[PDB]
RNA sequence: CCCGGCGAGGGGAGUGAAAAAGAACCUGAAACCGUGUACGUACAAGCAGUGGGAGCACGCUUAGGCGUGUGACUGCGUACC
RNA sequence: GUAACGGGGCUAAACCAUGCACCGAAGCUGCGGCAGCGACGCUUAUGCGUUGUUGGGUAGGGGAGCGUUCUGUAAGCCUGCGAAGGUGUGCUGUGAGGCAUGCUGGAGGUAUCAGAAGUGCGAAUGCUGACAUAAGUAACGAUAAAGCGGGUGAAAAGCCC
């Protein structure tokens, strides 16, 4: 269970071809305060779907 | 006009930080800041400070108009690794490479 | 007198790495692999300066046989007709006339047909 | 080389090439294979070969107009300014003075000059009669050289 | 180092144990 | 100067109808593979596909000589445990008679990418009608 | 109108005004050479050969350049048998300029 | 002076002949790892070259079938010691 | 796995006989070039328009050279109007190589002819240093176990309560 020949940097870049990160790009805008947040999450000031939630 | 910010000797592997640096290349900087805000990697925290520092060095030194700026040139280079000893089973000593990076963000409005 | 080696060793390595450009992987980056690759390219160049003449002769004969059968005679009868007429035109020029000037090649085919019988 | 003569790792069984000494010449810090000793590089010259060479070079100093013979060439007080003016008078830039009896004032008046050298007729050597442009012999020095060589 | 590990060689791998300290 | 090379972007191709009715299989297939490669043109370059488009029809009426209609066997291996599969000539004619002409011609063509792009210019049909009447195929007597 | 002639053991098909790289001749760089051994003169109506030389045709050319071509590398290598030779070679040529075909 | 955590690191300003000398400090090679650009590559089999060779990119001369880079396709070609 | 023409295919594209054509090698010939040995036309510090012949090569023998450091020549010659070194490009020798400049460098280099070698690396499971590969993969060290609220803080699953 060890290699007999060193793989190339071509094969190394081909293995990492699927290691790429999907960027989010789907940030929602709160309607009350106009803050950017994740979709289905609370804001940094703490609103969710218009009405006031937790704190801080 | 180009405006460069660097984090030299960042304690993260270059392979990890390149995966976050490939998100925000060519983007506008207002959009790239939010991409880095809602990305759950440690390299996003490292490269967002460099991007914000490039914004501020543009604003203070020469610059213009933060709505105009793009992230045209972002790259991570490999820095001086630290050499550590890791004891293994049966009296064998491995080495740990504690790999560092240099993070470079060039911001330019044109 | 102690002789350091680094400058002349670096020159002797850079010559081989300069003759190895275009090659794949360590064949253009690594001196051990690039030296074997440069010597193998040299052997191929030696062998293929001989192989080139053979291949171009094959191509000339294939085009002469093509255009001669376009005119109604085989290759062997046509070369027999150009020997039995004492015509010294080689096969490169006959292939060139077969491509570019088909009426002159028709004239040569009529000459070889008249000489053939 | 300063170091111990023990085997670094045992003969069979490690993954390493076999070694026997940290002082091996193919190891770092502990090299030279054929290290130099202090030696004498002197060659033997036969007496007749040395004199035939001196006769040939001094014949070429004659025939190439590189030899000057004067009656007397000396100086009254040991100062190099007098010999500087004197050799500028005689159109001599790079010069080897050779004198029959060994002089002191002429040895001190040319000790500072590098273009000028002063020798006795006994103290001639083959490599200096070729090195300097002109050779100024005393007539007594010509008599002594013609005795010493014949 | 010094753990052994083969039936009988000077140094192989082997999960046994009387031959084998590199 | 240098020897002429046919540029692969100004090669003029033609279209031919060959009726394979009653002709010998390989003796028709070698003239097919000859004209598909371009050996009948004086501008023939070996690394260029200078050959012609050829339409073969009535390929279920091709003739073979001897006792080869009941004894010429085609073998293909599927790539498995048992794998080896085995069909005679007249079974191939009853089953898919285009593959008879196509196996003969593909064997008589060079191997590699260019030989496959030469094989792509062969339109075989088991009937008397075809679909390339827009291409205006002039009739070839093979 | 073109013409086939023969200079260095090779044959050349040439028109009025081409430059031909031949093997080296013992002709200076200003003399107009005359090839009197011409194998074919061709046009719409063409003078081929019967007997191998066109008797009433001749080609004349101004000698432009003497020179040497690319340096080629000869490599003789024998593997496992302790042998290689490197050698260079540049070949002399004469660029002539065909000034006249005489049919 | 500005970003940052009264960070690390950087961008300016300044010293200097020089910061293509900033202390991880003269010169700064190669393996190795990146960014950008030109070309090629997702129906094609093997010591990865060599011989031929289309197309493209870019310098050409004021056409001339040549340079530089890539190399579809094709003949030959099973490393070194 | 067809697997006892290489293959396709072939009733000749099979076998024998007669021919003539043609393809086919680095063989021979044509053109140009270099060199070794033995010898004739002009003629010496002998050069060749010449002309005979030879030129695969391991162990090995013989002959001729290139480059590197140091010494003399040389308190000479180049060099802050840019040396050594580094990195490209072009030209040139049959080869080892050499010459000239762009950029980098920032202070030493060295003609020719002689001399001396710690004088030329790809291999020795060579030695030292650096960096790869496997790979962002195994693993993160007892399966006694954590959950919440507050505090501090740039940030708290782990710190304090």
């Amino acid at each position: 269970a060890v290699q007999q020949n060193k793989p190339t940097r071509s094969k190394r870049g081909m293995r990492r071809s699927h290691d790429a990160l999907t960027a989010v790009t789907s940030l929602s805008v709160d309607k009350t305060s106009g803050e950017k947040h994740l979709r289905h999450h609370i804001t940094a000031d703490g609103y969710y779907r218009g009405r006031k939630v937790i704190a801080k | 006009m180009e405006t460069i910010a660097k984090h030299r000797h960042a304690r993260s592997s270059a392979q990890k930080v390149r995966l976050v640096a490939d998100l925000i290349r060519g983007k506008k900087v207002s959009q790239a800041l939010d991409i880095l805000t809602y990305t759950n990697k440690k390299a996003a925290v490292l490269v967002k400070k460099v991007l914000e520092s490039a914004i501020a060095n543009a604003e203070h030194n020469d610059g213009a108009d933060i709505d105009d700026l793009k992230v045209t040139k972002i790259f991570v280079d490999e820095g001086p690794s630290m050499k550590r000893i890791m004891p293994r089973a049966k009296g064998r000593a491995d080495r740990i490479l504690k790999r560092t990076s240099h993070i470079t963000v060039v911001v330019s409005d044109r | 007198a102690r002789v350091k080696r680094g400058v002349i060793a670096r020159a002797r390595h850079k010559k081989i790495l300069k003759q190895a450009k275009g090659y794949y992987g360590a064949r253009s980056r690594v001196y051990r692999v690039a030296f074997q690759a440069v010597i193998k390219a040299g052997q191929y160049a030696y062998r293929d300066r001989r192989q080139r003449k053979r291949q171009f002769r094959q191509l000339w004969i294939a085009r002469i046989n093509a255009a001669a059968r376009q005119n109604g005679i085989s290759y062997s009868k046509f070369i027999n007709g150009l020997k039995k007429a004492s015509v010294e035109i080689d096969r490169k020029i006959l292939a060139d006339i077969a491509v570019f000037d088909k009426v002159a090649f028709t004239a040569l085919v009529e000459k070889a047909k008249a000489a053939l019988a | 080389v300063t170091g111990s003569g023990k085997k670094p790792w045992r003969q069979k069984g490690t993954g390493r090439a076999r070694s026997g000494s940290i002082k091996s010449p193919i190891w770092r810090s502990g090299g030279v294979t054929f290290a130099a000793r202090p030696q004498d590089h002197s060659q033997k010259v036969n007496k007749k070969m040395y004199r035939g060479a001196l006769k040939s070079i001094l014949s070429e100093l004659v025939r190439q107009d590189r030899l000057i013979v004067v009656e007397k060439f000396s100086v009254e007080a040991p100062k190099t300014k007098l010999l500087a003016q004197k050799l500028k008078d005689m159109a001599l830039e790079d010069v080897l003075i050779i004198t029959g009896e060994l002089d002191e004032n002429l040895f001190l008046a040319a000790r500072n000059l590098h273009k000028v050298d002063v020798r006795d007729a006994t103290g001639i050597d083959p490599v200096s009669l070729i090195a300097f442009d002109k050779v100024v012999m005393t007539a007594d020095a010509v008599k002594q050289v013609e005795e010493m060589l014949a | 180092t010094c753990a052994r590990c083969d039936s009988x060689s000077r140094c192989g791998a082997x999960g046994k144990x009387s031959g084998x300290a590199s | 100067m240098k020897t002429f090379t046919a540029k692969p972007e100004t090669v003029k191709r033609d279209w031919y109808v060959v009726d394979a009715t009653g002709k010998t299989l390989g003796r028709l297939a070698t003239e097919l593979a000859r004209r598909l490669r371009g050996k009948h043109k004086a501008e023939y370059t070996p690394h260029v596909d200078t050959g012609d488009y050829i339409i073969v029809l009535n390929a279920d009426k091709v003739a073979v000589t001897g006792n080869k209609r009941t004894d010429k066997v085609y073998y293909h291996h599927t790539g498995h445990i048992g794998g080896i599969k085995q069909a005679t000539f007249e079974e191939m004619i009853a089953r898919r008679p285009e593959r008879v002409i196509e196996i003969a011609v593909k064997g008589m063509l060079p191997k590699g990418p260019l030989g496959r792009a030469m094989f792509r210019k062969l339109k075989v049909y088991a009937g008397n009608e075809h679909n390339h009447a827009a291409q205006q195929p002039q009739v070839l007597d093979i | 109108m073109y013409a086939v002639f023969q200079s260095g053991g090779k044959q050349h098909r040439v028109s009025e005004g081409q430059t031909v790289r031949l093997e080296k001749l013992d002709i200076a760089t200003g003399e107009t050479v005359e090839f009197a051994e011409v194998l074919m003169i061709a046009n719409g109506e063409e003078v081929k050969i019967g007997v191998p030389f066109v008797d009433g045709g001749v080609i004349k050319a101004e000698v432009v350049a003497h020179g040497r071509g690319e340096k080629v590398k000869i490599v003789k290598f024998r593997r496992r048998k302790h042998y290689r030779k490197q050698q260079g070679h540049r070949q002399w040529f004469t660029d002539v300029k065909i000034t006249g075909i005489s049919a």
